[PDB]
């Protein structure tokens, strides 16, 4: 039904997606087997 | 706070253990001399 020029800008369908701590080196090892390790060194 | 409670009287557990020892060490080396 209109006269389209040449295509001024291209395009085409996206995915849009929303965009370490100082202690993390105690991040392998949960907090309670480091509490657990400091009581079991005592007790030794 | 009561397991922090139970963690505490662990540690004061220990080390009133280690004074009693102390103790029982100490008098028998006042038995010895």
């Amino acid at each position: 039904v209109i006269d389209f020029s040449k295509p001024f800008m291209s395009l085409g369908i996206s995915i849009m997606i929303k965009k370490p701590g100082v202690f993390s080196f105690l991040d392998p090892l949960a907090y309670e087997i480091w509490m657990c390790i400091v009581f079991a060194y005592i007790g030794v | 706070w009561s397991f922090y409670f139970g963690a505490l009287s662990f540690i004061i557990a220990e080390m009133v253990g280690v004074l009693a020892v102390h103790m029982f060490i100490d008098r028998h080396k006042q038995l010895r001399a």
